[PDB]
């Protein structure tokens, strides 16, 4: 039981990883803010 | 933060999983398969699932009498 928690707990946590990869300019403009916070 | 919105929307995804059996994982079983069979013969060959049984020897004994 505990080795499927794991067997599918390793799946999930790749496959959301290769799924949010096909997922916008509003990351570099709060890039240039975070770099504007900087200091 | 597409880190927090790309974590919290696959927490979603994933609990999304009464529809999946095993959301859609599509492969593993070739493996998962080997994996717990394994674990299986080495816990042991009888069906794990039922009530055990159980057979009791007795021990030996001899003539312990003057022969």
């Amino acid at each position: 039981q505990n080795m499927m928690r794991r067997k599918e707990q390793e799946h999930m946590i790749n496959w959301v990883e290769k799924h949010v990869v096909q997922s916008t300019i509003a990351k570099c403009i709060a890039d240039l803010k975070l770099l504007a916070k900087k200091a | 933060q597409k880190l927090f919105v790309d974590k919290i929307r696959e927490y979603k995804s994933k609990r999304q999983t009464s529809g999946g059996p095993v959301d859609a994982s599509s492969e593993y079983q070739q493996e998962l398969e080997r994996e717990l069979f394994k674990l299986k013969q080495m816990f042991g060959n009888a069906d794990m699932n039922t009530f055990p049984t159980f057979k009791f020897e007795d021990p030996k004994f001899e003539v312990i009498e003057k022969p």
